[PDB]
Parts: C-alpha cells; structure tokens; sequence
C-alpha cells in the first residue's frame, strides 16, 4: 500500500491452438535476498479464466480473494453455463479496481494479467462445476480467446500475447519476433522456456524453477513445476 | 389500556411483562438445577426439547439438544427459556467475557458477568421496543481466590449469589429439596467432596422430577480446582452415578 | 511565539500573607510594543487568583473558559470554591487541548481554607502549557523572563515574611528581573493578598 | 405509532391540551409571589410541610439563583425546574463568555421560553411543567420581573402571584401595592399576601421563604433570609 | 412523535390540524394594517392587567430589519421564533446579496416556512397570522399578509384575529387611495375599535417611513380615542 | 418513534411517577438518620431461605470513599444508577481532583431521572435512592425519588408503612444525637416496622464515623448491636 | 386482546401468537423434504400450489439454493424473506472466508442464521421473517449434517425433516423405515411415493414440471448437482406404475 | 529525572528522585515523581510531567471504579493493558514512559511501560535521564529474595548514583513500598536579605477590604 517488500518478477501470457499457456517463475523476492523459492504465483478464479502476477505479493493475495470470492458468489447464483462471468468481465473488474485504488491513491503495486476463454460452445465443463477435488484437446478459436493487462494506473489492453515486469524487454522482443498463430503445445513451450532461459540468464529477480498453467477445453491444468533445461 | 402492553408501570406499579417472561420461560418445563461445595461447582440440566408446536421427532439427533453452553474454559452457563433468546444471550455472554479480557487483560469472574447480563436486561425492561428475552440462567465459575461460584438471573434483571438453586417448574417445591440435602452434607478429599457434589445435584433433580432420569436425557457439567476448566460428564459416568444413587 | 507577546508573573508566599505580580506590556511583533495596562492578573474568587503568561489572545480565551467553570461551579454548590479545586480543573483544561494548545504558562496563587475558626494556608502552584502541575510551597515564577525571576528569588527570599517586606521582596525581585529583559516590562502591579484584606499597588518602574 | 400519546398536536379549539394540563398541575402547587421595590425586587414564598425532619437550615426549594444579578422563583414540579435552572446557568455564562457582560433579564428568560416553546412543538416530548417568577437587574432596564409558563409565554410584571390561591394574592397586591415602596414595605407586604394566600391569619416563620436583591454600592448581592430573620418580619407585621 | 405525520389530509380532503391553527389565530389578539402613497400605519390591540402588568414587555408589533415590520396574531411564542428566523434570514440575504432585504421576499419566506412545518413530521403548523409591512426594492410601498397554510398576497388593508370579517368589511367601505398621515391613523384607530373597547390603553399604533418606524405617543392616541368617541355619540 | 410514554393527565399528577411510587411503598424499606457526628443508612432484607448468601445481595453500597447509598424498588435500577454515580463522582474527581461533594451528585442523578421521566420510549425508574455522605461542609442525607426531585432530610424511612416508621423516628430522634443511640432507634425502628423477629443477614447498616471511610457493619458487630 | 398485534409483546399466558401465526401461515405454504443417505443427501420441494399456473416453465422455480458449492440450503414460506435469508447466509461465508481463507463450519452458519432471524421476533417495527429454513451438507468422514432454523430462531439437528403442507403424512412415511442405509440414488423412488400419496393436489403430469431435486453425495464429489432428468424419470416411471398397481 | 522500580520478598519497592527542570534551569527542587494508583500498585514516570500527570489519573480513577464494580483487588496486568492501549491508540506522540509496580493475587511484579505502549515486566529498571547510572550498580548490586531494608539501601544507591551523577536529577529521595497488605511512602527517605520600609518607589495604591 505504502511500497513494494516482497516482489515477484514477471509473467509470460500467450494464446495458441487449444487454449493459452501461461507461466511464471515461483519466487517472491525479498528486495535483494530471495526469501521464497516456491510461491504460487499463477492463480484461478474459475475454469477459463485465470490471474497473473509481477509485484507486491500482498496486494496479490488479496486481489485473489476478492476474485475468487466473486467466483463463489457467481456460482451461488448460477443456474446455466452461460451465466458463468468470461474473462472480460474479470478483467474489467480489476481495472475498475485499480483506478479506484489510484483516485483515492491507495493504490496495488501490481501488473495483473487476466486471460482465458471468452466462449462456452467448446466444453461442459462448466454446466457441473467442481470447485474442490477435480480425452482429446479441442482447438480453439483465437478470437474466442482473450489476454489482458492492468497497470497500477488501470491502463489496459488486449493482445495475442501479453508479458509483465522485465520480460516486456526481453520476452517480448523474442514473442514480436518469433508469434505465429495456431502454433502447436511444442513451438508455445519452446518459446516460453527459451524467453525465460533469456530472462534467468538476465535477471537477478527471476529463476530457473517455473510453473506452467494452460486454459484449454479440458480446463485449468497446473503442470508440475521444472527446473529450466538451461 | 396498554399498561401491561409495554414494558410500563400498572395502577398497582408491577411491570406484568415482567411475570409474563418469567412465567414463558417456565412453560418451556425443562428444570435446572446448580449446586457448589468446596473447590467444586456442579449444574444439571435436562436433554429435552422446549414446549411448543414441535416435538421430538425420531430423525432428531437428541446428543446435540443441550441447555447447557459455555462462555469460556473457565466459566460455563445453563440458560432456560425460549432457544433463540437462550443463544442470543450466550453470544452476549460471550462477547462481555472476551471484550473483558481484552480491555483487562485477565478473564472475567462470574460475578462481574452476570452482572453486566443483568444490566443488559435492564437495559431491556426500560426500553418499549426491547422485547424482553424470555431466558433465565445459571452461570459457574472459580475466582482468584480459587473457590467456587455460583450466580442466578431472571428477565427481571435481578441477579444474585447462591450455593443451590433450580430454575424452572416447582421451584418453590424444589427449594426445600436443596436444603434438605445441604443440610444432610452439612452434617473430604478434593475427588471425593467432586463425587459427593454430583451424585447431590443428580439426587435432587431425581426428587424434584420424580422418575428415573435416564442419563441419555440429561447433561451435567463441572469446574473444579483439580481441572478448573467446563467439562460436561460423558452418558456411561452419570449412569454409573445413577446405579450407585439406586 | 512567546517573544510575541512577551509577559512575565510572580507570586511569593509568608506569614499568613500572600503576593502575586505581573508586567502590563502587551507586545507585537517582539520589539514593539501596544500598551502599558494588559494586566495577567485576574481575580476569579475571593480568595483564588491566577496568573496568565504567554500569548494575549490564549490568555484572555482561558479567562472566560475558567471563569465559566468558575461561576458554574459557584453557583450550583452555592458556595465558596477552592485553590486545589481550581488547579486541577485548570490542569484538565490545558490538557484537553494536548494537541494544538493554549500557548500559555500560568499559574495559580491564593489561599487554602482550613476549617475547624478557620485557618488561611498559603497555596501557590505553577504549570507548563499541559497542565505539567508542580506544587512549590514558595516563590513560583512563569514567563519568558522566568530564569532572572529564579535568579533573584532564591537571594530574595527570607521564607516566611511580613506583608510589608513580602510586598519589598517581590517587588525588588520583579523590577530587576524585568530590567534584563528587553521584551518584558512596561510597568507592574503587586497584589497582597490576607484574610483582612487586599492590598494592590503599581510601582514606579523603567516603562521606557 | 398505536401507543402515541397526541403531545404536540392541536386540540379542536386550538389549544394542544397538554400546556393547559401544565397549568393546572402548576395551579395545585404552592404559591409564590413576586414584587418590585424601589430598593430591590422580592421573590418571597410558601414551603409545603413535607415533614418535621427536613433540614430548615438551607434547603431553599423555591428560590434558586440563576447568576449574581438573575434569581428565579419555582411554581411547579421541582425536577423540570431544576433541569432548566441548569440551562438557565448555562445559556448566562455562555452569554457572559461570548460578550464579556451579564446577559440582560429579558434575553434570560427568551432563551428559557424558546426551549420550552420547542417541547411544545417540536418532536413529541411532554412540556415542561415549571412557571417561573424570573427576576434581575440589569443597567438597560434595572429591576425586572417576569412569568413564564409552559406555553413559551413571558410578559412583564411589576408586581405579581401564582399557584394555588393566586386570585387572592393578586387581589392583596392589587390593593396594597405602591410604585414607589421600600424594601422593608415590600417584605411586609410579601408576608401579608403569603398569609392571605395560605388562610392563615399570622404567617409561621417556618412555612415561608424570602429573597432580596439589590444593587446596593454598585455591586449587585442576593440575601435569603433565615429564621431569625423570619421572626423579626413577622414581629413587625404582628406590630403593624 | 419524531419524524411522523401529525397533519393529515381528512376524508372530506382538509387538513384539520391547519383549520385549528386558524381557530387559533381566531381567538388571538387583533391586528390592522394599512398603506398608501410612501408609509404605512399598523395597529395592534393591547390587554394588560392595571397596576402589576408592565405594558414595556409587550411585543406584539416590531422591527425586523431597517426597513421591514411585522405584526401577528395568534400564540406569542410561535411568533418570537418565527420573528427571530425571519430576522436571520434578513441578515442571511443581506450577506449574500448586499441589498437589504424586499418585503415580498420574507412574506414569500414567511410563507414557505409555514408551509414546511405544516407539511414535514414531528412538527405541528405555526398557529399564528402575520401581515409584513416594508418597502419593495424599487421603493414601493406593499403591505403582505400571511396565513398559517402557506398563502400569502399582498393588500392595500386587511386585518385579522378576533373579529377580522366584521373590520375587513369596516375597511372596504372606508379605505381611500394616498390618504394623509392622521387620516390613516384616524382609519386604523376606528377600525380595530370597532371590536374592541374603546381606551387609549387597549392599542399600541405605529407608522413605518423609509426613515423608521415611529410610534405613536399617548397623547395623540388620547386625543383620537376622545374623538372618535364623541363621534360615535 | 420515539415519544413521551410519561404523560400529563387531566389534573396532570404524572401516573407513571405515582406508579413509581406505588411501587417503592410495596418495596423493602430502608432509612437513615443523620447524627451530629456520623449518618447512617439502613435497611431490612426480606428473611432469606437458606439458599440465599448476604454476601451476594447488597442493598448498601459505596459510591465514594466517604458516600454511601441505600434504595427501595427494583434492584437493576438501583444497579445502573450506583454505576453511573459511580462515573460522575469519578468524573468530578478527575476534573477537580477531590472527593465529591453529596450535593452534586444528588443534582446529577436527579436531573438523570428527570431525563428518564422526559425521554421518549423510556419509563420512570421505579426506586427511590438514600444517598448519604460527609465532605467539608458536615454531614449530609439525601432522598430521590422516581420524580426526580430531592429532598434534604436529617432522618427519613423509605417503604413499607413509611409514615408510621417516620412517626417512630419523629418520637426518637434528637438534633444531637450520638452515632450509637441512632444505630439503636435505626434498630428499634426497623423492629417495630418489620413485625417479626430479627436478627444477623436478616438487616443491613451502613455508617460513615466522623472523617473517616464510609463503613458497612458486618454480621458480627450487628450482632454485638442487637443485644 | 390486543396481545398478538406486535411481537414485542408477551400474551398473559407467556407466550407470542405473532410467531404462531407465522407458523400456521408456513404449515400451508409448499412442503419441502431433507433428509440424508448413505452416499449423501437428497432434498427435495414440492410445488403444489402452482398447479393452477401453467404457463410457468419446466422446473423453472426452484427453491433449492446452495453456499460455497458444498451445503444446500432451501426453505418452505415466503420466497423474498427467504432469499434476504439466503443472501444473508452468503454475505457470513464470505466474511468467513475474507476473514479466514476457510469455508465456515455448517454449525456456525445456522447459528449466525438462527440470530439474524431471532433479531426481528423483539421490534414492533421489524416485520418477522415467514420462513422456515433448512440447511444441510455431507462429506464423506463426518457424515450428512442437517439442521432447521424456524422463525423462533431454533436450531435443531435432524437426520430427516418435512416442512409445510402434508407434513405428519411425510413424516409418517419417513419414519416407515431408516434411511440412513438406504443410498441416495434409490431413495429417489420412496420420495416420488411418497409425494404421489400424502399431496392430494398432484398426478403423474405434474410430477416432471413442479417439483425440484438435488443432492450432495459422492457421485457429484460431494457438492451441489441439480438432478438431470435421464435419473428423474426411470424412478418417477416405476414409482407411478407401483402406485397405478 | 530518575527513576527505578525493584521486585523483593513478597514487596515491590518504587524510587525516584525529586527534582524537574524547564530547560538548562530546575524549576521544583522537591518535586513528587511517585503517584498514588492504587493502595497496592505505584507509578512512576519520565517524559512531559502533563502528560504523566493525566495518564496516572485517569488510570488511578478507571482502577477506582473497575474495583468498586467488579469488588475484586486490583490486577498490575489490568493497569499494564489501559496504558499499553491509551499509548497504542495515540501513536506514542503521548511520550511518557512509566515504571509500574504492584502486588496482586499473583504476587509481586513490577512492569516496565514505554512511549510506544509497548510494555515488559521486569525484576528491576530504570526510566529517564540518569537512567543508566541508577541501574548499572542496580544490576551490579541485584540479588532474588532480598530483605526490605536490603531492598531500599539499593534504592538510595540506585537514584543517590543518579542524583550525583546526572545534570537532570537531583534533590531528596523518595522511597515507596508497596505489599500485599498496607503500604509505606517515605517521601523525605535520605536527603543527602530583607530591604527597609519604603526602598520601593510606587505612584499608585487602593487598598480593598474583604467582606
């Protein structure tokens, strides 16, 4: 609220065939110290949709749950799929958030990503959701598809790959030189694990042990986390 | 007209919401009955539902009816009357003896919580739009000097010290009961004197009710010095109690 | 921001006989002066009298706010009002401005009544501008030139006194105190105070 | 809403119904009076016997003082006096803050009338029932005397009676009373009327209370007088 | 009670509590007022107990501001409070403005202040009448009057309290258009006589000029009672 | 919704009050006498079944060091006005640093009822304290009532045939009486009010001796009394 | 006499007829079942009054709501009083879970439910809320946990309620046999029975359009699952061919 | 200003000296920095002399009635928590740090408490200017279960180090004991020109008799 303490680095967001691949470095800094080496950095709200981090930790913590609690309120007035809240609605919240927090200058020193799955003619998964305890990939449409961004000043956008923290130098000059569209689970990884090889090399804040998410048609799946092949 | 309606003086000064209340609240027909003797204090009461439109049904858990609640490890209360004026006044209860802690820093005594209960009560009958809470109660506890207490309060806000006392139906009947038996104890180790104050408390609800007091359908609780903390005794204990009081 | 408007007070005790003293200079902007009259004394009972020291306008503000107490305080009991009585309500009203105060120094200065006959007890007390009471039991001084007052008290004073030398004392202690300081002066007035009566009188001094 | 009482509320005539149930609780008390003087302005009254055992030392229950210069007279119920006897002290000394001078008599009892007229209007709160004998000195207008009510009302008098048996005291003051009259006259006269008012041919020392206030060597002073005192009137009025 | 209705409309569609603030006026003190060319001349009854009433303390006619007067009938306390918001709300004009104030802006105020208590909760209505006497911005004479219902319109005479229907009608058959001085004091004299006893000691006159408010002496109200006295026989 | 439940009637006379007193003339009386060197509040309590413990239940308490007080009527009233006296004399204290003085509070506490007996949504308090204390300007004893109004006494009895217990302590009382001879007609008093038998638990006294504590006797030294 | 026109006020004999009225006005509202299974618990309403209406959608009102996906909560009376309820009882999980990152405790939750509802039964001012509530969850360690609030504010634990009309023939079925070895989905069968024979107002037409369904067992993973009709209508077939025999 | 506080057998002792100063120059040369709280709890304090004065008395007042109401002797803990909670909620800008020191049910214990409002209890401390000097032959001279006498002779060495050592203390002594039963407040413990008639020239004078 007053100034950064324990800070995470940077986060990666890009949307592919099947669904997006989201990742991030599990460490939160404490200044020049490295405190923790195994945070959860990559949080959900629902399927299809899910929060990125690069800041402060607190306000982090806090911003999910008031995301994921306006998830339970969704759900406790849900009646169809489609009554579920799409990524938009999410991102707009957030945005809202922050400029709110910036006019009573209070503001989150954060750079959120919020990104996911805008469409619901692609699984039923969300007809019965499982909140506690939890085939073949269907691809996806990239305009079905969205990826987000909140600054601390609540600027906003859209794009087809979307990066916070030092990885808007590095990663996505590498993304700007080298995004197709409709590339396969591979290229994606390749892409991710090469931008964030570049940033560990180059980065003290960041590391090498990364956690991926993905948000596909089968839903919201955190991989094991791995060290880096360097 | 409407002198008896509200909390209000009548042409004989008796605030009849007064008796009301106290009269609804032994229409509920579940007795309680408290007693202490030295470095212990023992509170009976009865597992029942209260008197109204529903009754006991046989998809009814009976283990989680009980009368009695507690305020604190150290301080534990029996309230009587309507359920919902029963829990509200065990929250308030609740929340003097931990806003006490905090501001004092050291728990409450009994003495100073029934008190402030009362006061609140009070606080009640003053007020026109206060309904009154139909729930009379027990409260124990041990002091700092480490003997024990026993307190009474009734919807009048009327609250005083005891060493026997019953709450409910035939109370006037049951008074004579409780000096019987203190005057036959009157005529011990720490254990012991705790064996004798218990099997007092189960032989006077025996008298009072006159039947066979099941120990499924009853619930008894102590403090004393050798634990010092609410425990409410388990069903095989009381009914080894009960076959030696056969 | 006491050079702005800077006063002195005095008050010294003896045989059933007690003083009390102020300079009548009301300043503006430190080197100019306005008046030759603005006197820190004021009465407030018949035997209860208090001493204002700092800036005009806090001193005149907790006139009326005593006073209002005072008065109240007179007129519900239906009696006489005491020094300790004053004192520690004076010493609440300094405080209950902890924050953004009242920049004034005063003190109190009059008699404690004893009864049995009655005996007439000297009382003098002094306070910072929180109420930071000190009970003394002899000369109490407050002001800017509070230090050349502590010079020449202690040299002064003989314990218990007559009234006549009491009146000698503080008014020989006052004026060379006064003298040194070149924003404090103007004049003075000397109030003796007994059971009998009250005696008050202005000196002949360097109001130049 | 059911249980309203219908305090501040018209009557059909136009008279609200609970001020005139003031006057006549204020009718049933205990008489006082009120006289001006050329020397000072009188408030003397008549004590109702309680018992034996009440302290005649003080306990003055009628005549209470409002400051140095202001002094009142009760006609009613003696916890509604008193309660704006402790605003009447309030509203003079937040005066004499304000401006540094006594607050005049009649800006006195305007404040007390407006407070008790806002009861009576305002809200749905039971007025005061409490008149007062409001009197003072002041250099605008020097010795006054006033009387308030429940309503709100004052008007000027110079000399005046209420409470039980006032006809008969105003009648005695209508007869006796002078413009130009020592205060000496004033309280034998004071003892005259509280006679006539109780039905009592010779006033008891003890069932009545006198007050006095005058501005004697320019400082203004209150005197109630005590039963020695009393005795000494009372000898004189059996004299004359 | 707090914050409740008191004043309701009846089945007939009347709001009863305001017909009894007009009874209650009806049986207040009477009250004339009249104008023309560049004065006006108001009139007040007076009722004094002799030899212990002080007839200073009566305050039934006033001054509100430099220019402006008032006179009500009705309960007394009412029209103190009223009286003293109205001269605040002069001086509140006279801040934000700085003219003083015109007397068609406080009978409008006057109005709408009557108008709130008598439509707002936990207050009952104002059980007075007034008539406001001052001068209009453009130096106009204009007298206005004021019921407790909010209605308020500007005369060139009218009366009210006790018996107003009989001097309302005395003054539509004798008014006449910029009269003297003497001769609207000598009109205002007879008309609130009419229904009152006839004694110098019953009326308290007074005429309003740009200069001030002048009351009328003892002598000259003497010398009118005596004459019109010796006119009626 | 909130309105004046206390009303004048036609004759006004404030039912609700004399309710009040209604209620204080059926409840347990207490009195007190004022000495040349000490006052004494005392009062019955109603013979206690076994079960009850005096230790608990006190009639008499102590606002201050030197200022006692006992009542008659309901007793969470009397437990919220002891509480209240009890922050207005510290109040005082804090302010003016002293003990406070008998008269203030009993103005306080009358104007608090007064305010009860005004104040819409509320009823009178149905009691009628006997405040009694010492300060510098002698011994004092003091009586409020469910009015608001008090009254300055140097003997009084609150309650249960109170106008024969007054008639009683009229006969025995004097001016100068020792602190001793009044705590016996206190007795005798009571006695002849109660018509019964008495004894230790059965009464309760409180005395303040000279400048000194106010002092409540325990059962021992009642007992030394009686005899 | 004048005793049960406010529920601030106690009748001579001790007692507040403002909340019996209340009481007899949710025994004639639409009944609602609770009750509990080895696998988990079912709970049902049944809709009988709006047999009149029919233009109303296919199971379109239902009176079954949830909190945290993991407790059903459901009523029999008033359907605003109700859902202020139940918006009541998501704003207490939600400062539950701001306050603590933990699901509140079932037995908290009725508690804090039971207070607000007792909070309205002593002004004159505050209408008393006409609802009878049930709340219930399962897990597979501690087993199903059903509880009703009543407008008293009481709160007792039962393995098995009926609320509303038709209530004692309900309960004279439910206890017919124990049903806490009987599993959830061939329980589905005796309440269709059930229903069929206690309501005198429904038939085999209106048994697919009126009356609501859900459980929480092990086959939802033990949260809230609306039933699908592929399960409904196998029981509902058989459950009116053994009545019509 | 010197302060101390010691805990003995079954006894808590108190010191300080008496004097305060305005600045460079000393204003009361036998001033009281010990205070009444309780008949068994004693302060003692340094910091703005008003804002100590306050404080004591809204503690010892607030202690006055939580025992009437509650009928229970009085707890240091009690005192520990009102003061740690005034201090706390003022921002400590309140800088007035206290020695606390009582006897309760629990036995004796002496308190440490500071601007900030937070607090420690403590066998021995010491609190103000000549702080250091008082409390290093306390910690040189401390033993567990000392007698009384024992006891106040530390305390004289103690704030009679301080008094000759420090600038910003000096004068008497004081000394109180505070027990189980009674107390002891030894407030004097160790102790360690007229001009003729006339010589003033006046131009003014109204004597007024008094009534």
């Amino acid at each position: 609220t007053l100034g950064p303490v324990v800070t995470g680095t940077s986060v990666i967001a890009i949307k592919y065939k099947h669904g997006i691949m989201i990742a991030a470095d599990r460490k939160a800094s404490y200044g020049s110290y490295a405190k923790f080496q195994n945070v959860e950095r990559i949080f959900k709200i629902n399927n299809k949709t899910v929060m990125g981090f690069s800041g402060e930790l607190a306000d982090a913590q806090y911003l999910h749950e008031l995301l994921t609690r306006k998830n339970i309120n969704n759900l406790s007035e849900k009646k169809r799929k489609e009554d579920m809240y799409t990524p938009q609605h999410y991102h707009s919240y957030v945005s809202r958030v922050f400029y709110v927090r910036k006019n009573r200058i209070d503001p989150l020193f954060n750079n959120i990503i919020i990104a996911g799955i805008n469409s619901q003619k692609y699984d039923n998964n969300d007809d019965n959701v499982l909140l506690y305890t939890n085939e073949e990939y269907k691809e996806i449409h990239k305009d079905d598809l969205y990826i987000g961004f909140v600054d601390m000043h609540g600027t906003n956008f859209c794009d087809d790959y979307i990066t916070t923290g030092y990885a808007r130098y590095f990663a996505l000059t590498l993304l700007r030189d080298h995004y197709k569209d409709n590339m396969t689970e591979e290229e994606a990884r390749i892409l991710i694990n090469e931008c964030l090889r570049i940033l560990y090399f180059r980065d003290a804040t960041s590391s090498n042990f990364i956690q991926i998410v993905k948000v596909t048609s089968k839903g919201v799946e955190y991989e094991e986390p791995y060290i880096l092949p360097c | 007209m409407y002198d008896r309606h509200l909390t209000i003086f009548s042409p004989d000064g008796n605030l009849y919401q007064i008796e009301y209340a106290i009269k609804a609240v032994k229409n509920t027909n579940i007795t309680s009955v408290g007693v202490k003797g030295e470095n212990c204090a023992v509170i009976i009461s009865q597992k029942k539902m209260a008197t109204q439109y529903i009754s006991q049904d046989k998809l009814l858990d009976y283990n989680n009816i009980t009368n009695i609640y507690n305020i604190t490890d150290e301080i534990g209360c029996s309230m009587v009357g309507m359920p919902g004026d029963c829990l509200s006044m065990v929250y308030k209860a609740r929340s003097e003896a931990s806003e006490f802690l905090y501001s004092n820093g050291y728990n409450v005594n009994a003495e100073t919580l029934c008190r402030n209960i009362c006061d609140k009560i009070q606080v009640y009958t003053q007020h026109a739009y206060m309904r009154l809470h139909a729930c009379s109660g027990m409260i124990i506890g041990i002091d700092e000097n480490n003997k024990p207490e026993l307190f009474k309060f009734d919807p009048s806000g009327f609250c005083a010290g005891y060493r026997a006392c019953v709450i409910g139906n035939k109370e006037q009947e049951s008074i004579s009961v409780l000096e019987r038996l203190l005057e036959k104890r009157k005529k011990e180790t720490i254990d012991e004197d705790i064996r004798n104050t218990t099997i007092l408390a189960i032989e006077a609800l025996q008298t009072i009710l006159a039947f066979d007091l099941k120990a499924s359908e009853i619930e008894v609780a102590i403090v004393s010095t050798k634990n010092r903390n609410f425990t409410q005794i388990s069903e095989k204990e009381i009914d080894n109690y009960l076959t030696y009081i056969a | 921001i006491y050079n702005y408007n800077g006063g002195c007070v005095l008050g010294m005790s003896g045989s059933n006989c007690v003083a009390i003293a102020c300079d009548l200079r009301l300043g503006a902007n430190t080197f100019t002066t306005v008046s030759t009259k603005f006197s820190k004394i004021f009465k407030m009972n018949n035997n209860v009298y208090v001493g204002l020291s700092g800036l005009a306008t806090d001193i005149q503000t907790l006139y009326e706010i005593l006073r209002y107490r005072v008065n109240l305080y007179e007129v519900r009991q239906d009696a006489e009002m005491d020094v300790e009585c004053f004192a520690n309500m004076l010493s609440s009203i300094l405080y209950s401005n902890r924050f953004s105060p009242y920049f004034v120094n005063p003190i109190v200065v009059g008699f404690k009544l004893k009864h049995y006959k009655v005996n007439y007890e000297p009382y003098l007390t002094a306070y910072d501008l929180i109420g930071a009471k000190c009970e003394t039991r002899d000369f109490v001084v407050n002001g800017v030139t509070s230090e050349q007052l502590f010079g020449m008290c202690e040299s002064l004073y003989v314990k218990d006194q007559d009234e006549n030398g009491l009146f000698e004392t503080i008014s020989q202690c006052l004026l060379s105190a006064l003298d040194r300081d070149c924003i404090s002066g103007w004049g003075a007035e000397v109030l003796v105070l007994t059971p009998e009566k009250i005696i008050k009188k202005k000196l002949k001094a360097r109001m130049d | 809403r059911r249980y309203d009482s219908r305090t501040t509320t018209f009557s059909p005539e136009g008279r609200l119904y609970q001020v005139e149930y003031a006057l006549e609780a204020i009718n049933n008390a205990s008489i006082t009076i009120g006289l001006i003087t050329k020397d000072g302005v009188i408030l003397g009254a008549d004590k109702v016997f309680i018992s034996k055992l009440i302290d005649k030392a003080n306990n003055y229950e009628k005549i209470y003082k409002i400051d140095k210069h202001i002094f009142c007279g009760v006609a009613g119920l003696n916890a509604d006096a008193n309660i704006l006897i402790n605003q009447s002290r309030l509203y003079a000394q937040r005066y004499l803050y304000n401006y540094n001078e006594v607050q005049p008599v009649s800006q006195l009892v305007v404040q007390i009338c407006d407070i008790k007229q806002s009861y009576t209007q305002y809200g749905g709160l039971r007025p005061y029932g409490v008149s007062f004998l409001i009197g003072g000195y002041d250099t605008k207008d020097g010795y006054q005397l006033y009387h308030t009510d429940p309503s709100g009302n004052y008007s000027g008098w110079f000399a005046t009676a209420i409470g039980t048996n006032n006809l008969t005291a105003s009648s005695v003051l209508k007869q006796e009373w002078k413009n130009d009259m020592t205060l000496e006259e004033g309280l034998l006269l004071a003892l005259k009327t509280l006679a006539k008012s109780t039905d009592t041919e010779i006033p008891k020392s003890e069932k009545i209370e006198l007050a006095y206030l005058t501005n004697k060597d320019g400082e203004v002073y209150q005197k109630y007088l005590t039963e020695k005192e009393i005795e000494e009137l009372i000898k004189l009025y059996t004299q004359k | 009670s707090y914050d409740r209705a008191i004043t309701v409309f009846s089945p007939d569609g009347h709001l009863l509590q305001v017909e009894h603030a007009l009874e209650a006026v009806k049986k207040g003190g009477c009250a004339v007022a009249i104008k023309s060319s560049n004065f006006a001349v108001l009139a007040v009854e007076k009722k004094n107990i002799p030899k212990l009433q002080n007839p200073k303390t009566t305050e039934k006619l006033i001054k509100l501001d430099e220019h402006n007067c008032l006179a009500f009938a009705g309960l007394n306390a009412d029209a103190r409070v009223l009286v003293n918001k109205t001269r605040l709300e002069c001086q509140r004009y006279y801040l934000n403005m700085d003219e003083p104030a015109p007397v068609d802006y406080i009978a409008k105020y006057v109005a709408k202040v009557q108008q709130k208590f008598t439509h707002r909760g936990g207050v009952r209505p104002f059980g007075i009448a007034t008539l406001i006497a001052g001068f209009k911005n453009n130096k106009e004479i204009c007298i206005y009057q004021t019921e407790p219902s909010g209605i308020y319109a500007a005369w060139k005479a009218q009366a009210i309290g006790k018996n107003a229907k009989i001097v309302q009608e005395f003054l539509e058959k004798n008014y006449q258009e910029n009269m003297e001085q003497k001769d609207c004091i000598f009109l205002a004299l007879k008309a609130i006589f009419e229904v009152v006893e006839l004694s110098s000691k019953n009326v308290e006159v007074a005429l309003l000029t740009e200069k001030d408010l002048t009351f009328i002496e003892e002598q000259e109200i003497n010398s009118m009672v005596e004459l019109i006295d010796q006119e009626r026989t | 919704y909130s309105f004046s439940l206390t009303t004048f009637s036609p004759t006004g006379k404030l039912v609700q009050i004399e309710y009040a007193l209604n209620r204080v003339s059926s409840s347990s009386p207490a009195l007190g006498i004022r000495a040349k060197n000490g006052v004494i509040i005392a009062t019955e309590k109603k013979s206690p079944n076994e079960l009850i413990e005096e230790n608990s239940i006190f009639k008499i308490q102590q606002i201050s060091e030197h200022i006692g007080i006992v009542y008659a009527g309901m007793p969470g009233d009397f437990r919220v006005l002891l509480k209240r006296a009890r922050k207005e004399a510290i109040r005082y204290s804090l302010q003016y640093g002293s003990e406070i003085l008998v008269k203030e509070l009993v103005k306080i506490i009358a104007s608090i009822v007064q305010e009860f007996t005004q104040t819409g949504g509320v009823r009178p308090f149905g009691l009628s304290l006997l405040i009694c204390g010492v300060d510098v300007y002698g011994y004092h004893l003091y009586q409020i009532d469910p009015s608001g109004c008090y009254f300055n006494w140097m003997a009084t009895c609150v309650g249960k045939d109170y106008q024969n217990n007054m008639s009683f302590l009229e006969k025995r009382y004097n001016k100068d009486i020792e602190i001793e001879d009044a705590i016996h007609t206190a007795i005798l008093t009571l006695k002849e009010s109660y018509e019964g038998v008495l004894n230790e638990k059965n009464i309760e006294i409180g005395v303040a001796y000279d400048n000194k504590p106010f002092k409540i006797l325990t059962q021992n030294e009642i007992k030394d009394y009686l005899i | 006499a004048g005793y049960d026109l406010s529920v601030s006020t106690f009748s001579p004999d001790g007692r507040l007829y403002q909340v019996e009225y209340i009481y007899k006005s949710i025994n004639n509202n639409n009944t609602a079942l609770c009750l509990e299974c080895k696998d988990g618990i079912i709970c049902c309403c049944i809709n009988s009054n709006m047999d009149k209406n029919k233009m109303i959608k296919k199971n379109s009102y239902n009176r079954i709501y949830h909190v945290n996906n993991n407790i059903i909560i459901t009523y029999s009376g008033f359907d605003g009083d109700a859902r202020n309820i139940i918006d009541r009882a998501r704003s207490e999980a939600n400062t539950y879970y701001y306050n603590f990152h933990t699901n509140i405790p079932l037995h908290i939750l009725v508690n804090r439910i039971s207070l607000y509802i007792h909070a309205y039964t002593l002004y004159w001012h505050m209408r008393p809320f006409a609802a009878s509530i049930i709340i219930s969850s399962f897990n597979e360690k501690d087993k199903g946990d059903i509880y009703c609030i009543e407008p008293n504010g009481a709160c007792y634990k039962y393995s098995g309620i009926v609320i509303g009309k038709n209530k004692e023939m309900f309960k004279t079925e439910i206890e017919k046999k124990d049903y806490k070895d009987i599993n959830v989905r061939d329980a589905i069968e005796d309440i269709y029975k059930f229903i069929l024979t206690s309501d005198d107002h429904m038939n085999k037409n209106n048994l697919q359009n009126l009356v609501n369904f859900s459980w929480i067992c092990k086959e939802s993973s033990y949260e809230f699952q609306n039933i699908h009709e592929e399960i409904l209508t196998p029981a509902l077939n058989k459950a009116v061919e053994y009545i019509e025999k | 200003t010197t302060i101390c506080g010691l805990v003995c057998q079954n006894a808590v002792i108190l010191g300080a000296d008496t004097r305060a100063t305005e600045g460079p120059i000393v204003a009361d040369k036998n001033c009281s920095k010990l205070h009444y709280i309780s008949k068994n709890i004693w302060c003692a304090g340094a910091g703005v002399a008003g804002d100590l004065e306050h404080t004591t008395l809204w503690l010892q007042h607030n202690v006055e009635l939580h025992r009437l109401n509650t009928n229970t002797q009085p707890r240091v803990s009690m005192c520990v928590s009102r003061l740690t909670q005034e201090l706390f909620k003022y921002q400590g800008y309140k800088v007035c740090a206290i020695v606390l020191g009582g006897v309760d049910v629990n036995g004796p214990q002496l308190y440490g408490i500071h601007p900030h409002g937070s607090s420690c209890l403590l066998p021995f401390t010491a609190l103000g200017s000549g702080s250091l000097n008082a409390m290093a032959v306390l910690e040189a001279k401390y033993r567990d279960n000392m007698t009384i006498e024992e006891g106040k002779n530390l305390v004289c060495e103690a704030i009679c180090a301080g008094i000759f050592n420090d600038l910003g203390s000096g004068g008497n002594v004081d000394i109180c004991v505070i027990t189980k039963d009674s107390y002891q407040h030894i407030r004097p413990y160790k102790e360690p020109t007229i001009y003729p008639k006339g010589t003033t020239p006046i131009l003014s004078e109204k004597i007024e008799y008094i009534k």
